[PDB]
RNA sequence: CUGCAUUAGCUAGUUGGUAAGGUAACGGCUUACCAAGGCAACGAUGCAUAGCCGACCUGAGAGGGUGAUCGGCCACACUGGA
RNA sequence: GUACCUAAUCAGAAAGCCACGGCUAACUACGUGCCAGCAGCCGCGGUAAUACGUAGGUGGCAAGCGUUAUCCGGAAUUAUUGGGCGUAAAGCGCGCGUAGGCGGUUUUUUAAGUCUGAUGUGAAAGCCCACGGCUCAACCGUGGAGGGUCAUUGGAAACUGGA
RNA sequence: GUAAACGAUGAGUGCUAAGUGUUAGGGGGCCCCUUAGUGCUGCAGCUAACGCAUUAAGCACUCCGCCUGGGGAGUA
RNA sequence: GUCGAAGGUGGGACAAAUGAUUGGGGUGAAGUCGUAACAAGGUAGCCGUAUCGGAAGGUGCGGCUGGAUCACCUCCUU
């Protein structure tokens, strides 16, 4: 563009989207509205718990939960690790990070937080699955 | 002692009684691209005798508030 | 239509230098003549001739090639342009090629090189870079 | 002459049955004293590809003007979509370069410089851009001679 | 010291005698671990830079955070960044004590200074990180003037660099001037570490 | 010193003058009269968002992001008026 | 009765986290067998898995180490610095024309832009440089430098602007 | 009021080797020079390559229009 | 008595949520029907427009080459 064209219409940068929109929103109950706040995790209640089939070429029964967050947004969260103790009405902590195999699963459920238990029999990378030191 | 700001500009309207609006022209530079771009600011100045006329280049000086938006007084008519 | 005679002169010089031409005729002007004289003094061109004819006259430049047919002028760049004019202070005067080139400037004290501008402690409109 | 293997690439030509695989090696060769060159070699195995690349590089060498371990002045070497900006630095700075450019500069003997690859990062064209810049580099004495003056006259 | 590990395994990994004797590399100059022997892989550029940084860091027995901070403050001095960093590492009270010879090992000198057996300009200094400067004096605590370890290290007549002037009758050293690259160890390419911290 | 034109018209004490009242003070600050002025594509008006700054994070720089702690200025004290 | 100092006793109370296919420093054995699982991207897993879990070893850090969230960087990926529009995204289907942007040569004049000197100010704290005090450091203190598109005033006239 | 409305190539201006056709003129001796178009071939230069190359996609200046991963969608 | 907060009444403006029902869109595993496009893709393809048809699509009109091709004349380049 000419300098005159830049002066008339300055350059405009591309806007960046969040990978975890459900964590960027809080809810004010008194005013019954949403509010913009960046959060690293959110509490939620597991509306459903079950398994999903990944997209090709992968094949598996990946464990996930449909969770209502404290801000009233309903999301799918993956359950990492081997074995979990989650059912409907379980209260779980949700963090960002999607599962590439699972199409609509954009969050993870923290292990070893609120109701969710650590992975039983985990000994390497235990902090990633909320397992205490066996000793 | 202390003097007050003085501007020179063209008259662009005098339909008001004893008040003329003076258009002072300046050139602010674009802060990023650095090009020279025109900047106009209209000044409401006091014209007691209606001496100034639409078109003439006049001189104004800052004064105390004289009206809702009048802050200047005509000093002399530089050209006509 | 024509909008930057200095640009045009520099581009004529660049094209002639690329084709390894020996001489170069362009319409004349005071600023072009001072630029050409600065180039001659600095050693980028061989000679400058002025033809004081009608229609503003003509400037006849003679370019300079070194041994092995090497080109003395590596490149010419217009800095200040009609669409955006560039000025610099004495303390902000740019060095072309770490000093191995010249920046032709226009100053209150006549159009001079960046070295003279720095020496006399003046600034002005940076007409061009040449190296 | 020191030699560094920049990249080794397994290319394929398709045939009526299967594919024919070859190894292409890109290599830079330099004396670390202002002489550097690059070459490519194709062979059925990487050692032979490297040997041919070294022979080609040794055949094709360029002289880099330097000033106390850094280039004389800033330059942008370009080849194709490749583009490498290079700027003289001060002693102790190191070679601030990435990829093939660091190999080329080190083998050319430059120890202090700043650089940035502004264009394509395909190794051969990065190397060619770096070599283009180094070839276009100029030195004070040569430019004084070309302009018919002295170094002192040049710097005023 | 802070790093209480197999200094021989570290020397074997890094290919350098951290003690300076060479005992670690004399028998097994290859890297520890199950795959130590018959190891033949080639390090990348990043790997080489990392190995050189680790060589210097484990030679001076420092932690990564303090090492980076020292490198950062050295960068701010006038001159060559790598040489400034090396001389600043040498100026640490641990290095000065070890060079003076009040202990046979760098870790031993670190423990001495930590436990306060040393005095700088006649005052206690418990911090091995202390940066000595030219014109200062390092002494030994009177209550520890007759320690077996110290007296044995003093008996063993080690070489005293030029930038240190030592008297073993009073167990008193003086930091005469700042070191030089030649004086400082030559098995480290400080340019590699400068480039490592460049990226 | 901010985003939007998928906001283009806005303004009637509004713009100016005369007189008076009023104020620490000039002043449409308010009232009576006269006139039809005033702003606006150099973005008025409307909508949305927001305390501002010294500074802080980042970046080679140019820039980009932010406005905790500390200092300055402003605003507010359940909501509104006095 | 805190900091700090002195005297005695004991290596005795005081190391964890992540990673090891490439990027990226660090590899082997078992179990599993497109399942269980992993994953930032490319991907890995169907009997020989350095990619899944465990074990040994190794690497990076260390009273911390990993994960998530957000900002700048890398991104020249809004490009003034510093990108483009034949075929990759991009020349309006084409005129006529308003505002705006830009504008041929010479002479004189003005000094709005432009350049230059002086004065005032741009608080303190902060950042940077130097020095000093806490045993070191963080930190604290003290000077300097910096930071305006700033204002007033005095000078120059080549270029842009005005006559 | 839309087309693959195409040269998929905005307008103006100047500069940078050549060879050879054709359309409408002009000047000097079938030849030479020259203006404005319309074609082909081809240097330097440019380009990812294909190719463009005095009818530039080269070298420059001015102004305008337009682009910023593929779908969703020329949709709501 | 003037001014005057709140309140009441009224017709409009704007924003958000929600709504029987409805529309196309995206993704998904070996689903069903045909086979439009890519070679001249077996009717060259595509663009605009109109109409028709389960569906891709067909057809008409104009336009483009970003179309292959055997025989013919018409020129232009080396
Ligand atoms: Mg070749
Ligand atoms: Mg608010
Ligand atoms: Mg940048
Ligand atoms: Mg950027
Ligand atoms: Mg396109
Ligand atoms: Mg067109
Ligand atoms: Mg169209
Ligand atoms: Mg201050
Ligand atoms: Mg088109
Ligand atoms: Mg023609
Ligand atoms: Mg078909
Ligand atoms: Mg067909
Ligand atoms: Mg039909």
């Amino acid at each position: 563009p000419t300098i005159n064209q830049l002066v008339r219409k300055p350059r405009q940068s591309k806007i960046k989207k969040s990978d975890s929109p459900a964590l960027n929103k809080g809810f004010n109950s008194k005013k019954k509205k949403f509010t913009d706040l960046n959060s690293p995790q959110k509490r939620g209640v597991c509306t459903r718990v079950g398994t999903m089939t990944p997209k090709k070429p992968n094949s598996a029964l990946r464990k996930y939960a449909r969770v209502r967050l404290s801000n009233n947004i309903e999301i799918n969260a993956y359950i990492p690790g081997i074995g979990h103790n989650l059912q409907e009405h379980s209260v779980v902590l949700v963090r960002g990070g999607r599962v590439k195999d699972l199409p609509g699963v954009r969050y993870h459920i923290v292990r070893g937080a609120l109701d969710t238990s650590g992975v039983d029999g985990r000994r390497q990378g235990r902090s990633l699955y909320g397992t205490k030191k066996p000793k | 002692r202390n003097d007050r700001k003085v501007y020179v500009g063209k008259v662009v309207s005098d339909k008001m009684d004893k008040t003329i609006t003076v258009l002072v022209e300046t050139y602010k530079t674009h802060k990023l691209y650095g090009k020279r771009v025109k900047y106009s600011k209209k000044y409401k100045t006091h014209d007691e005798n209606n001496s100034a006329k639409l078109g003439d280049i006049v001189k104004i000086q800052e004064t105390r508030p004289l009206s809702a938006t009048k802050r200047f007084r005509l000093v002399e008519i530089v050209e006509e | 239509t024509m909008t930057d005679p200095i640009a045009d002169m520099l581009t004529r010089v660049r094209n002639a230098n690329m084709v390894r031409h020996e001489k170069l005729e362009l319409p004349a002007s005071n600023i072009k003549k001072e630029i050409a004289e600065i180039l001659k003094s600095e050693g980028f061109i061989k000679n400058v001739e002025y033809v004081e004819d009608d229609k503003q006259g003509v400037l006849r430049l003679f370019l300079k090639y070194g041994q092995n047919d090497e080109r003395v002028i590596t490149g010419l760049k217009r800095i200040s342009k009609p669409g955006l004019r560039v000025y610099a202070k004495a303390s902000e005067m740019p060095k072309v090629l770490n000093g191995l080139g010249i920046a032709l400037v226009s100053t209150s004290e006549g159009v001079i090189t960046d070295k003279e501008a720095r020496k006399r402690n003046v600034g002005g409109e940076i007409i061009a870079y040449v190296w | 002459f020191e030699e560094r293997v920049v990249t080794i690439n397994r290319v394929a030509k398709v045939v009526k049955g299967g594919r024919r695989f070859r190894f292409t090696a890109l290599v830079v060769v330099g004396d670390k004293n202002g002489r550097v060159g690059f070459g490519t070699g194709k062979a059925q195995e990487v050692p032979e590809a490297i040997k041919k690349a070294v022979e080609a590089a040794k055949k094709d060498l360029v002289v880099v003007p330097r000033v106390e371990g850094t280039t004389p002045h800033t330059i942008t070497g370009r080849y194709g979509s490749g583009s490498v900006f290079m700027k003289p630095a001060a002693p102790g700075t190191g070679v601030i370069a990435g990829g093939p450019v660091r190999a080329v500069l080190e083998l050319a003997g430059i120890t202090d410089i700043l650089s940035k690859s502004l264009g394509s990062n395909t190794p051969i064209n990065m190397v060619r851009a770096t070599i283009d810049g180094l070839q276009n580099l100029k030195n004070a004495e040569d430019v004084a001679k070309l302009r018919g003056k002295t170094v002192e006259e040049l710097y005023n | 010291a802070r790093f209480r590990g197999s200094n021989w395994k570290k020397s074997r990994r890094l290919g350098i005698s951290l003690s300076g004797t060479g005992k670690e590399l004399e028998k097994r100059p290859y890297a520890p671990g199950q795959h130590g022997p018959n190891q033949r892989k080639k390090l990348s550029e990043y790997g080489l830079q990392l190995r050189e940084k680790q060589k210097l860091r484990y030679l001076y027995g420092m932690t990564e955070r303090q090492f980076r901070n020292t490198f950062d403050i050295a960068g701010k001095k006038f001159g060559v960044h790598g040489e400034n960093f090396m001389i600043l590492l040498a100026s640490r009270l641990d290095a000065v004590v070890y060079s003076l010879g009040l202990a046979r090992t760098r870790r031993q000198a670190r423990q001495l200074v930590n436990h306060g057996h040393i005095l700088v300009d006649g005052k206690r200094v418990d911090i091995p990180s202390y940066s000595v400067k030219p014109g200062q004096t390092i002494s030994v605590r009177e209550k520890s003037q007759k320690l077996n370890i110290i007296v044995e290290s003093v008996e063993i007549n080690n070489f005293v660099p030029e930038y240190l002037n030592f008297d073993a009758d009073s167990l008193t050293g003086t930091f005469v001037r700042l070191p030089e690259r030649s004086e400082l160890p030559a098995e480290i390419n400080e340019q590699l570490i400068v480039e490592y911290y460049s990226r």
